[PDB]
C-alpha cells in the first residue's frame, strides 16, 4: 500500500470541490499537527475534551462543517463551539489568539492548508485508529 | 424481582433514541447544532413529558426552535431511571475514549 | 483453623531460630 | 602502591599535582556550563514553552530575572549568550592553569611555599583552607541577594497579573522564618525547606546564610579544633573526601526533591508543571468543562460516594477529588485565587474562573511529567507523536542517580579510610589475626 | 570504672554473641517494633482504605486471607505523604482504617535496615576486616528504598508503595508495568542481567570449587568432613578448576586469580541490583521505559505491529482496570 | 557537517598522545 | 472461609512426617558420640 | 476579622461550621413582601448513632455511639436555596446546590464499620405557620433524598456493576446462580431523611443564625448486597440569610 | 538561536557540549600508550 493521490485528495469546500495534496503537504502537515496541536489531539482525539475528536464523521456534523480544507483553515484562524454559536479563540489555539498561543505566531496560511490535510487524510489511512483512542491503539 | 435496571433500559427507547430524561449529555454530538448549547439547556429543564416539551423551554430562539423541530424524531423520552441521573452522571456518566 | 495452622507454623520456625542461633554446634578451630 | 584503574590515589600527598587535577576539572564543569547554554540558545525557539525544548539552563538564567519579561515570555536572549560565553571563555583559563599544574608545575608545593603547601594532617591548615572557602561560599550567596535586590531582581512567578521580574526590597530576616523552614517536617503539607514560596523566604535566606558562611570561615582560619573533635574524626585526605561526598550526597537528594516540588524557585512557566500542579490541573480543566455544561460540581457525588471534583481533605479543607486527592497540599498562582478560608470556594469556583486559568490548566494537565526515556510524552501506553520530557523529570532523575553513588562514593571512602587509618586496609596480618586472640563466642 | 565507659565497652564489645555497637543502639528498638507491628497486623489488622476511596481492602488472616493473599495495607491515599503517626489519630480505630501501621513498620524498618548497614561497617573496623561489605548490602537497602519510600515520594503517595504482602508485591509490580513499561527500561534490563547472572556465578564458583575438591574422604563419608574450620591449606585446587573452565570456554576467558574471581562475583549483581534500584527510583518521577508504540508504519501510513506493540496491550488491560472505582478523569497522571 | 568540526576536534585528543609518545615525552 | 478440611490433616503430615525422621536420625547421631 | 487558609490550613477549623457569638439572641423580621435565599448553610455533625438489631422482636433495639474513622471530611457546607414564605407565614427553605452529601464511616463495638451518605439532597424544610420573625424558638423539620452511597458506575471487588461490569460471578463459572443473585444484580437505592433545626442563636443585625440538627436516614445497602441500618445523626448548624 | 554575527558557528557549537566526555576517554588512550601503568 502506499500514499496515492487518491488518499491525498481531500474535500476543499461544502460545495464538493477537491484538492490533491502532495506527500511533500501531508507530511509537512503532520510535523506542524505535531508542533502546534497533538499535545492536546495526540491520535485524534482532544484530551481536554475527549467528547470532541477530530474524526471526520465528527466535523462534517460541526457547525460550520469542519470536514474540509476551508472549514478547517477558518477553525485555525476563529475556532467556535461544535454548534457555531460561541467563538472561543481565547481557550483554543487559532491565529486570532496567537499572542496568547504563541506557536500560532509563525504559521503561515499555507501551513495552515497543510494542517488541515493531514487531519482529513490520517482517518483514510489508520481508519477508527484516528479519534477512536486507546480501545484501538 | 432481581433486575437491572439499566440494562432493562437498554430495552425501552432509551436502547434507540437520544432519552431527554435520562441520556447523558455527550449523546448530543451525534445531530448538528445541539452540542453544546441546546444540550446544556435540553438537560437542565428535564424531565419532559412528551418530546414536545422540548419546544417550551423558556428562551429558545427562533433558530433554536427550528433545530429541536429537525430532530425531534432522533429523541424520545421515558420515565427518569435514579441510577442515570444520580451523581450528575448526565454531564459526566465517567465514559471518556 | 487456617489461621492457627499458619501461625503454628511461623512460631515453630521463629524458634527454630532461636536454637539455631544460641544452640549452635559450635565452630572450633583445627 | 595502586594500580592504573585507582591512579588518581597516586595524588594523594602530591600537593602540586592534585592542584592541577581540581582546577583542570573545574575549568571541565565551567566548560560544560558555557557550551551547554550556547548549545541550548542555538536550538531555542523563543515561541515554544522552554519545557517543550529540553532545556535546564536557559531555566536558571531566566530565573535570576535575565531575558524575561512578565509571564515568563523571552524578551532579550542576549543575556543567555553572554552567560554561555563568558563561562566558556573562562573554562580555558581554569583549563590553563590545571594543566600547567598537573604538567609542568611544582609536583608538590611545600618546597615552594608553605602557605600553599598543606599536609592532610594539620589540622591547623585544614581548617584554614576551610574557611577561605567558606568565605568565598559566603560572598557567592550573597551575590544572589545583590542580585535580587540592587541589580533588576529575580522572577517571581508569585507576582500579580501572571508573573514579572521583581527587585526584592523587604527580604526576611525574622530568624522565627528562617530557621523556622530548617524545623518543618519533610512530609506532606511541610516539606521542610522545599516548601519555600516566596522570594522575600529566599533572599533573606541568602543574607543569613552568607553571613554565616562568612563569620564560620573567620572562625575556622581562627581557631584549631577542640579535643572532643579531634578524638571523634579521622585526619586524613581521604576522609575528608570521605565527609564531602556525603555532603554531597545529601545535597543531591534534596535538589531532587525541590526540582520535583517546588514552583518557586523552579518556575512551571519555564520548568513546566509539577507532578502535582498536573495532576490537580486535569481536575481543574474537567471541573471547568463540566460545569460550562451546566454540571453542579460542588454537589456532584461520584462512583465512591466522595464528590466527583470537590471532597474534604482528612482536616475538612474542600479539595479537587479523584485520585488527585494525594496532591491536595499543591499550592500554584493559576489556583490560589479560588481558594478561600475552607480550601476551594465553590462560589469563586463557580462565577470567577478566569481564561488565563483555562488555558493554564490545560496546559499544565497535557505537559504533566510523564514520558519515555526515547522522549515520547505521556504515560507509558501513550502512542508516539508528542516528543517531551519534562526538564523536571531529566533534572530529578539524573540528580537522584548522583546523591546515590555518592552516597555509595561516601560509604566506600568512609571504611577505607578508617580501615588505612587504623592500619588494616590492605588485609589481615597473617601473624597477627585479632579475632584469633579472642575468645570463641561459643 | 567510669559508668558511661564501661557502657561503652559493652556496646562495642566483640564478646556479645550478637555484635551491638552504636548502630544497634538504634537498629535494635527500630525493627523490633516494625517486627511487633508487622506479626501483629498480618494476623489482626482490620480493612484498610488504601486507595482512600472508602473501599476498605482486607490484608490480615483473620479477616479471610491466607498466607499468599495476606498483606499489611499501604496507608491511604488521602493521606498521600502526610506523616501519620498514631497520636495523630483521633483512636486506633480510625489509626487502622486509614492503614497507620504501614507507615509504623516501613519507617521502622528503613530506619532500622540502615542502621543494619552500618552495624556492618562498624563490627568489620571491631574485627580489624576490610570495610565494604556493607557496600555490598546497600544494593538490596536501596531497592527497599526505591519501593518503600522513593516511589512514593515521586508518585505523591504512601498509597503506591509497595505492599508488605507476597500478592500484594505481585500487584504491585503489575500496576508498575502498565505505568512505567519497566520490562522496556534498561535499567530493569541490568536488574535482570545483575540477578540471572549473579545465579549464574553462583552456580558456575559452587561448582568449580566443588569439580576440584581434594580427596580427603571415603565413598561412605560426605566430603565436607574433608575441610576442617580454620585449617591453613586451601580444600580445593585452582589451577585444576582453572585447566577445566579454561578448556570449557578458552583459557582468557578463565580466572586463575581468586582474588579478582571473588571481586567479580562481588560486583556482578551488586552493579545490576543497583541499577534496578535506580530504575524504580528515577520511574519513581515518570523517566519510564522506552515506547515503540507505533514506532513502524507502511509506506501508506498503517502501523505494522511489533512485539513491542503486543506489550502495549497488554499494558493497556492492567491500566484500565487497576484501582478501578479511584479514577474520575481521563489520564492516570499519578 | 556537523561531523567535520567534531571530526577535527575529536582528533585533536590522540594527536598529542602520538606527538609525545614519538618525541618520546614525560607521559 | 470454605477451605478443603483436608487441608489440615495433609499440612500436619507435611510436617510432622519429614521432621520426625529427621530428628530420628540426629538423635541416633547424638548417642554415638 | 477573620482567618486565611494558611491560618486554617492542617488544623480541623475547615471542618467546622461557623460559629455565632453567645450574645447574638435577637430575631430576623420577616416580611412577606422580600424574597430571601440562604446564601451559605453549614451542617456540623458531632455524633453518629447507629440502631441495633435485638434478635426478637418483643424488646426493641436502642441507638449505640459510634466511632468515626474517615476523619475531618463530615460537614456539609456552601449550601444554598430559596426561603420562601408561604400563604400561612411558614417559612419554606428549598435546597438548590452545594457540599450537601459527604461519605463517612462509623465504628460499632465489635468492629462492624457501617458506612452512610451524610447528606441533606433535595431539603425541603419548613417552620411553624405565622413566623414573622426567625428567633431562637424557631424550628424547621424537613426531609430530604438519599441516594445510594455509591453511585452506578461503582464496581465490586469481582468487577460486577450496575451501569458497568460483569453481570456474573466468573470465577464460579458452573455454579448454581439462585443463590448469587443478591450480589450479582446491583440496585440503586433512593430513600428519605428527616431532619429539624433548631434555632438557637440569632444575630438580627447580620442576618446569620445558628443551633442545632438532629437528622435520620438509612446508611450504605451496599447496592442492595445486604439491609441498611438506621442513623441518628446531631450536629451544629449555621446559616447566613439574604435578601434576594 | 545563536546572534546572526555567530551564525557560522552553529555546527560547532551542536558539538560543543560533548567535549568533556572526550576527556575522559583521552584518558584511556593515553593509559593505552603507557600500557597501563
Ligand atoms: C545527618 C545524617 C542524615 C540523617 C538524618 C535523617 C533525618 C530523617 C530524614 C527524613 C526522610 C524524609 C522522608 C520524607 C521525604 C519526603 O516526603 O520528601 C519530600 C519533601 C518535599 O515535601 C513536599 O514538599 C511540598 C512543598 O511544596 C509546596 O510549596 C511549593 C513552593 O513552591 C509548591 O507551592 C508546592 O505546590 C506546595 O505543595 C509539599 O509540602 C508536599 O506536600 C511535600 O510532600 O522533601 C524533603 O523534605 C527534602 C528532603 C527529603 C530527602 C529525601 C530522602 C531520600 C533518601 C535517600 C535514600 C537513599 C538511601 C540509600 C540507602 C543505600
Ligand atoms: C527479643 C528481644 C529482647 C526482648 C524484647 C522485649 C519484647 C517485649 C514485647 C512487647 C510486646 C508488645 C505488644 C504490643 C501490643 C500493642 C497493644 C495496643 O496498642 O494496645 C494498647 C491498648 C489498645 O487500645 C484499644 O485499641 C482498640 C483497637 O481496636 C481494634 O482492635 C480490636 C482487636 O482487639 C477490634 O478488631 C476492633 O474492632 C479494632 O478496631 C480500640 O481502638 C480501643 O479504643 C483502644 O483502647 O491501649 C489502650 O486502650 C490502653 C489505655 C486506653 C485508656 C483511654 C485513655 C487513653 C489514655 C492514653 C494512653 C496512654 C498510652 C501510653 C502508652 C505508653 C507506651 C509505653
Ligand atoms: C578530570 C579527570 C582527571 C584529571 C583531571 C586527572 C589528572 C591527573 N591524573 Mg588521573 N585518571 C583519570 C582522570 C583524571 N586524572 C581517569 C579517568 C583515569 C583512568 C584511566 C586516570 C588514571 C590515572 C593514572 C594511572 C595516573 C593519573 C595521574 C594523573 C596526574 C598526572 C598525569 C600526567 O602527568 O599525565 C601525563 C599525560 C600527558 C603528558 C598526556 C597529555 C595530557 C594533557 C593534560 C591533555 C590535555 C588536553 C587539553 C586539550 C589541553 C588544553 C590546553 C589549554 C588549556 C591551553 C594528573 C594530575 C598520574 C599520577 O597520579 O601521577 C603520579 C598517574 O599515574 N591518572
Ligand atoms: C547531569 C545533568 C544533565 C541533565 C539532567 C540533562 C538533561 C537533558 N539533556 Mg543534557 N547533557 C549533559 C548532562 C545533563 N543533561 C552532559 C553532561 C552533556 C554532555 C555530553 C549533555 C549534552 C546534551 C546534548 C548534546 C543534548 C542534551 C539534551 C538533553 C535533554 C534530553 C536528554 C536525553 O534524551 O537523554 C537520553 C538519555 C540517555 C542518553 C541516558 C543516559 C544513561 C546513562 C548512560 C547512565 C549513566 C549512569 C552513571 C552516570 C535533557 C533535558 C538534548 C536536548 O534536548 O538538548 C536541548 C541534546 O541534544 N544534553
Ligand atoms: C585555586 C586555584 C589555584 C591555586 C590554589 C593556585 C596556586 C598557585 N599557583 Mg596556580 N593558577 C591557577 C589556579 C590556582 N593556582 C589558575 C586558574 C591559573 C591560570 C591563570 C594558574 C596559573 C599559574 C602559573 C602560571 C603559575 C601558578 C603558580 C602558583 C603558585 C603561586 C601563586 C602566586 O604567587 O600568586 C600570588 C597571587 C596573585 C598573583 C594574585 C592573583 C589574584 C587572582 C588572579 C584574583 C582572583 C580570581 C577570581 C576568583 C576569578 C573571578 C571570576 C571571573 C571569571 C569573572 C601557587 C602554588 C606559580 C607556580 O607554581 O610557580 C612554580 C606559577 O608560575 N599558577
Ligand atoms: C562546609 C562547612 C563546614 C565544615 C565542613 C565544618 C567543619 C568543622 N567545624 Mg565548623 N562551622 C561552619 C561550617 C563548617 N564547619 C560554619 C558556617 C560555622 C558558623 C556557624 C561553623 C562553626 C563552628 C563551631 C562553632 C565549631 C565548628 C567546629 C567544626 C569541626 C567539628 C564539626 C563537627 O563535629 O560537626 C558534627 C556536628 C555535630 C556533632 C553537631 C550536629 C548539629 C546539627 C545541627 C544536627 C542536625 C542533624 C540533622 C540530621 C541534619 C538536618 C539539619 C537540621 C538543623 C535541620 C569541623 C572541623 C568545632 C571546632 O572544633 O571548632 C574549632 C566547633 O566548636 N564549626
Ligand atoms: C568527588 C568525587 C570523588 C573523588 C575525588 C574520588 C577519588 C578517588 N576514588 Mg572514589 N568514588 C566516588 C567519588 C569520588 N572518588 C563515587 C561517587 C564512588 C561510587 C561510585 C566512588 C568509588 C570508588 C571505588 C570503588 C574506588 C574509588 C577510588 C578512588 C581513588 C582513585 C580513583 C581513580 O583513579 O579512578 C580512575 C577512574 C576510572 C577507572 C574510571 C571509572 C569509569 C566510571 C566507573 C564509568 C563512568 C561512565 C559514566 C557513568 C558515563 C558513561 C555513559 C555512556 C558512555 C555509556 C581516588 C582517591 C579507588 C580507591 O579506593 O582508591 C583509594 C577505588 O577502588 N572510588
Ligand atoms: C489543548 C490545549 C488543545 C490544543 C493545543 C489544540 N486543540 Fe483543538 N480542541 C481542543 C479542545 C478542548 C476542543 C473542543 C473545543 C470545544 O469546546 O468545542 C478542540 C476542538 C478542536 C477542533 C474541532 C473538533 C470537532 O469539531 O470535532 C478542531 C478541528 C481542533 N480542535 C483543531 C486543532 C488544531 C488544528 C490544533 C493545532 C493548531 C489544535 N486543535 C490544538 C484543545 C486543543
Ligand atoms: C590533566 C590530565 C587530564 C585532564 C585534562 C583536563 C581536564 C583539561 C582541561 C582543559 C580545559 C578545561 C580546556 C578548555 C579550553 C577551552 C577553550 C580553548 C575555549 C575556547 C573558546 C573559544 C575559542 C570561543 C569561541 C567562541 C566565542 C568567543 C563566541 C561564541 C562562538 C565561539 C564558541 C566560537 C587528562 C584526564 C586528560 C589526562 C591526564 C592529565
Ligand atoms: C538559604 C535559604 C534558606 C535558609 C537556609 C539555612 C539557614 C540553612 C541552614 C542549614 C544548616 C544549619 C544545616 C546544618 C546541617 C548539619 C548537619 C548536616 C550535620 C551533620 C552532622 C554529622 C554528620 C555528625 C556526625 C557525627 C556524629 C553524629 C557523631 C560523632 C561522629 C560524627 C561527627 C561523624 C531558606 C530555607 C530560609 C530559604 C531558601 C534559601
Ligand atoms: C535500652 C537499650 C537497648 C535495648 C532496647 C530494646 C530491647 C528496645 C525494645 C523495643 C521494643 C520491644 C519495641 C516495641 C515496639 C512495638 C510497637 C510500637 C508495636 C506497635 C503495635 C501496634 C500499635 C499494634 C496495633 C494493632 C494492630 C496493628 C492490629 C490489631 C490491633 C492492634 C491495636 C493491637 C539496647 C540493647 C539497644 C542498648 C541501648 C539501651
Ligand atoms: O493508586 Mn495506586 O496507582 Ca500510581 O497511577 Mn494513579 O495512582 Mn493509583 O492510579 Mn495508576
Ligand atoms: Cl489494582
Ligand atoms: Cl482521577
Amino acid at each position: 500500500a502506499e500514499l496515492t493521490p487518491e488518499v491525498l485528495t481531500v474535500p476543499l469546500n461544502s460545495e464538493g470541490k477537491t484538492i490533491t495534496l502532495t506527500e511533500k503537504q501531508y507530511l509537512e502537515g503532520k510535523r506542524l499537527f505535531q508542533y502546534a496541536c497533538a499535545s492536546c489531539h495526540v491520535g485524534g482525539i482532544t484530551k481536554t475534551n475527549p467528547s470532541l475528536d477530530l474524526r471526520t464523521e465528527t466535523l462534517a456534523l460541526a457547525t460550520p462543517p469542519r470536514d474540509n480544507i476551508e472549514g478547517l483553515v477558518d477553525y485555525m484562524k476563529n475556532p467556535t463551539t461544535y454548534d457555531g454559536e460561541q467563538e472561543i479563540a481565547e481557550v483554543h489555539p487559532s491565529l486570532r489568539s496567537a499572542d496568547i498561543f504563541p506557536k500560532m505566531r509563525n504559521l503561515t496560511e499555507k501551513d495552515l492548508v497543510a494542517i488541515a490535510g493531514h487531519i482529513l487524510v490520517e482517518p483514510k489511512i489508520l481508519g477508527d485508529k484516528w479519534g477512536g483512542g486507546k480501545v484501538y491503539y | 424481582e432481581l433486575v437491572n435496571v439499566v440494562d432493562e433500559k437498554l430495552g425501552t427507547a432509551y436502547g434507540e433514541k437520544i432519552d431527554l430524561n435520562n441520556t447523558n449529555i455527550a449523546a448530543f454530538i451525534q445531530y448538528r447544532g445541539l452540542y453544546p448549547t441546546l444540550a446544556k439547556l435540553i438537560v437542565k429543564n428535564a424531565p419532559y413529558e412528551s418530546v414536545e416539551d422540548v419546544l417550551n423551554i423558556p428562551g429558545l430562539t427562533e433558530r433554536q426552535k427550528q433545530i429541536l423541530r429537525e430532530n425531534l424524531e432522533h429523541f424520545t423520552v421515558t420515565e427518569v431511571e435514579t441510577a442515570l441521573v444520580e451523581g450528575g452522571d448526565r454531564y459526566n456518566n465517567g465514559l471518556y475514549k | 483453623m487456617e489461621t492457627i495452622t499458619y501461625v503454628f507454623i511461623f512460631a515453630c520456625i521463629i524458634a527454630l531460630f532461636f536454637f539455631a542461633i544460641f544452640f549452635r554446634e559450635p565452630p572450633r578451630i583445627t | 602502591g595502586f594500580a592504573w584503574w585507582a591512579g588518581n590515589a597516586r595524588l594523594i600527598n602530591l600537593s602540586g599535582k592534585l592542584l592541577g587535577a581540581h582546577v583542570a576539572h573545574a575549568g571541565l564543569i565551567v566548560f560544560w556550563a558555557g557550551a551547554m547554554t550556547l548549545f541550548e540558545l542555538a536550538h531555542f525557539i523563543p515561541e515554544k514553552p522552554m519545557y517543550e525544548q529540553g532545556l535546564i539552563l536557559i531555566p536558571h538564567i531566566a530565573t535570576l530575572g535575565w531575558g524575561v519579561g512578565p509571564g515568563g515570555e523571552v524578551v532579550d536572549t542576549f543575556p543567555f549568550f553572554v552567560v554561555g560565553v563568558v563561562h566558556l571563555i573562562s573554562s580555558a583559563v581554569l583549563g590553563f592553569g590545571g594543566v600547567y599544574h598537573a604538567i609542568r608545575g611544582p609536583e608538590t608545593l611545600e618546597e615552594y611555599s608553605s602557605f600553599f603547601g598543606y599536609d592532610w594532617k594539620d589540622k591547623n591548615k585544614m581548617t584554614t583552607i576551610l574557611g577561605f572557602h567558606l568565605i568565598v561560599l559566603g560572598i557567592g550567596a550573597l551575590l544572589l541577594v545583590a542580585k535580587a535586590m540592587f541589580f533588576g531582581g529575580l522572577y517571581d512567578t508569585w507576582a500579580p497579573g501572571g508573573g514579572d521580574v521583581r527587585v526584592i526590597t523587604n527580604p526576611t530576616l525574622d530568624p522565627r522564618v528562617i530557621f523556622g523552614y530548617l524545623l518543618k517536617s519533610p512530609f506532606g503539607g511541610e516539606g521542610w525547606i522545599v516548601s519555600v514560596n516566596n522570594l522575600e523566604d529566599v533572599v533573606g535566606g541568602h543574607i543569613w546564610i552568607g553571613l554565616i558562611c562568612i563569620a564560620g570561615g573567620i572562625w575556622h582560619i581562627l581557631t584549631t579544633p577542640f579535643g572532643w573533635a579531634r578524638r571523634a574524626f579521622i585526619w586524613s585526605g581521604e576522609a575528608y573526601l570521605s565527609y564531602s561526598l556525603g555532603a554531597l550526597s545529601m545535597m543531591g537528594f534534596i535538589a531532587t526533591c525541590f526540582v520535583w516540588f517546588n514552583n518557586t524557585v523552579y518556575p512551571s512557566e519555564f520548568y513546566g508543571p509539577t507532578g502535582p500542579e498536573a495532576s490537580q490541573a486535569q481536575a481543574m480543566t474537567f471541573l471547568i468543562r463540566d460545569q460550562k455544561l451546566g454540571a453542579n460540581v460542588g454537589s456532584a457525588q461520584g462512583p465512591t460516594g466522595l464528590g466527583k471534583y470537590l471532597m474534604r481533605s482528612p482536616t475538612g479543607e474542600i479539595i479537587f477529588g479523584g485520585e488527585t486527592m494525594r496532591f491536595w497540599d499543591f499550592r500554584g498562582p493559576w489556583l490560589e485565587p479560588l481558594r478561600g478560608p475552607n480550601g476551594l470556594d465553590l462560589n469563586k469556583i463557580k462565577n470567577d474562573i478566569q481564561p488565563w486559568q483555562e488555558r493554564r490548566a490545560a496546559e499544565y494537565m497535557t505537559h504533566a511529567p510523564l514520558g519515555s526515556l526515547n522522549s515520547v510524552g505521556g504515560v507509558a501506553t501513550e502512542i508516539n507523536s508528542v516528543n517531551f520530557v519534562s526538564p523536571r523529570s531529566w533534572l530529578a532523575t539524573s540528580h537522584f542517580v548522583l546523591a546515590f553513588f555518592f552516597l555509595v562514593g561516601h560509604l566506600w571512602h568512609a571504611g577505607r579510610a578508617r580501615a588505612a587509618a587504623a592500619g588494616f586496609e590492605k588485609g589481615i596480618d597473617r601473624e597477627s589475626e585479632p579475632v584469633l586472640s579472642m575468645p570463641s563466642l561459643d | 570504672a567510669n559508668l558511661w565507659e564501661r557502657f561503652c565497652n559493652w556496646v562495642t564489645s566483640t564478646d556479645n554473641r550478637l555484635y551491638v555497637g552504636w548502630f544497634g543502639v538504634i537498629m535494635i528498638p527500630t525493627l523490633l517494633a516494625a517486627t511487633i507491628c508487622f506479626v501483629i497486623a498480618f494476623i489482626a489488622a482490620p480493612p484498610v482504605d488504601i486507595d482512600g476511596i472508602r473501599e476498605p481492602v482486607s490484608g490480615s488472616l483473620l479477616y479471610g486471607n491466607n498466607i499468599i493473599t495476606g498483606a499489611v495495607v499501604p496507608s491511604s491515599n488521602a493521606i498521600g505523604l502526610h506523616f501519620y503517626p498514631i497520636w495523630e489519630a483521633a483512636s486506633l480505630d480510625e489509626w487502622l482504617y486509614n492503614g497507620g501501621p504501614y507507615q509504623l513498620i516501613i519507617f521502622h524498618f528503613l530506619l532500622g535496615a540502615s542502621c543494619y548497614m552500618g552495624r556492618q561497617w562498624e563490627l568489620s573496623y571491631r574485627l580489624g576486616m576490610r570495610p565494604w561489605i556493607c557496600v555490598a548490602y546497600s544494593a538490596p537497602l536501596a531497592s527497599a528504598f526505591a519501593v518503600f519510600l522513593i516511589y512514593p515520594i515521586g508518585q505523591g503517595s504512601f498509597s503506591d508503595g509497595m505492599p508488605l504482602g507476597i500478592s500484594g508485591t505481585f500487584n504491585f509490580m503489575i500496576v508498575f508495568q502498565a505505568e512505567h513499561n519497566i520490562l522496556m527500561h534498561p535499567f530493569h534490563q541490568l536488574g535482570v542481567a545483575g540477578v540471572f547472572g549473579g545465579a549464574l556465578f553462583c552456580a558456575m564458583h559452587g561448582s568449580l570449587v566443588t569439580s576440584s575438591l581434594i580427596r580427603e574422604t571415603t565413598e561412605t563419608e560426605s566430603a565436607n568432613y574433608g575441610y576442617k574450620f580454620g585449617q591453613e591449606e586451601e580444600t580445593y585446587n585452582i589451577v585444576a578448576a582453572h585447566g577445566y573452565f579454561g578448556r570449557l570456554i578458552f583459557q582468557y576467558a578463565s580466572f586463575n586469580n581468586s582474588r579478582s574471581l571473588h571481586f567479580f562475583l562481588a560486583a556482578w549483581p551488586v552493579v545490576g541490583v543497583w541499577f534496578t534500584a535506580l530504575g524504580i527510583s528515577t520511574m519513581a518521577f515518570n523517566l519510564n521505559g522506552f515506547n515503540f508504540n507505533h514506532s513502524v508504519i507502511d509506506a501508506k501510513g498503517n502501523v505494522i505491529n511489533t512485539w513491542a506493540d503486543i506489550i502495549n496491550r497488554a499494558n493497556l488491560g492492567m491500566e484500565v482496570m487497576h484501582e478501578r472505582n479511584a479514577h474520575n478523569f481521563p489520564l492516570d497522571l499519578a | 557537517a556537523q561531523l567535520t568540526m567534531i571530526a577535527m576536534i575529536g582528533i585533536a585528543g590522540p594527536m598529542i598522545i602520538f606527538l609525545l609518545a614519538v618525541r618520546r615525552g614525560n607521559l | 472461609m470454605e477451605v478443603n478440611q483436608l487441608g489440615l490433616i495433609a499440612t500436619a503430615l507435611f510436617v510432622l512426617v519429614p521432621s520426625v525422621f529427621l530428628i530420628i536420625l540426629y538423635v541416633q547421631t547424638e548417642s554415638q558420640q | 476579622q477573620t482567618l486565611t487558609y494558611d491560618d486554617i490550613v492542617g488544623t480541623g477549623l475547615a471542618n467546622k461550621c461557623p460559629t455565632l457569638d453567645d450574645t447574638a439572641r435577637g430575631a430576623y423580621p420577616i416580611d412577606s413582601s422580600q424574597t430571601y435565599r440562604i446564601a451559605r448553610l453549614c451542617l456540623q455533625p458531632t455524633t453518629f448513632l447507629v440502631k441495633e438489631e435485638p434478635k426478637n422482636k418483643r424488646q426493641e433495639a436502642e441507638f449505640v455511639p459510634t466511632k468515626l474513622v474517615t476523619r475531618e471530611t463530615t460537614s456539609l457546607d456552601q449550601i444554598q436555596g430559596e426561603l420562601k414564605v408561604n400563604s400561612d407565614g411558614s417559612l419554606t427553605f428549598v435546597e438548590e446546590d452545594g457540599i450537601d452529601f459527604q461519605p463517612v464511616t462509623v465504628q460499632m463495638a465489635g468492629g462492624e464499620r457501617i458506612p452512610l451518605l451524610f447528606t441533606v439532597k433535595n431539603l425541603v424544610a419548613s417552620t411553624q405557620p405565622n413566623v414573622t420573625s426567625i428567633t431562637t424558638s424557631t424550628d424547621f423539620k424537613g426531609e430530604f433524598n438519599v441516594p445510594s452511597y455509591r453511585t452506578a458506575n461503582f464496581l465490586d471487588p469481582k468487577g460486577r456493576g450496575l451501569a458497568s461490569g460483569y453481570d456474573s460471578a466468573i470465577a464460579l463459572p458452573q455454579a448454581k446462580e439462585e443463590e448469587l443473585a443478591r450480589a450479582n444484580v446491583k440496585r440503586f437505592s433512593l430513600t428519605k431523611g428527616q431532619i429539624s433545626l433548631n434555632v438557637a442563636k440569632v444575630d438580627g443585625r447580620t442576618g446569620e443564625i445558628a443551633g442545632t440538627f438532629e437528622s435520620e436516614q438509612l446508611s450504605d445497602d451496599d447496592m442492595g448486597a445486604h439491609e441498611p441500618h438506621e442513623v441518628k445523626i446531631q450536629g451544629v448548624f449555621y446559616a447566613s440569610i439574604e435578601p434576594a | 538561536k545563536l546572534p546572526e554575527a555567530y551564525a557560522i558557528f552553529d555546527p560547532l557549537v551542536d558539538v560543543l557540549p560533548v567535549i568533556p566526555v572526550l576527556f575522559l576517554a583521552l584518558a584511556f588512550v593515553w593509559q593505552a600508550a603507557v600500557g597501563f601503568r
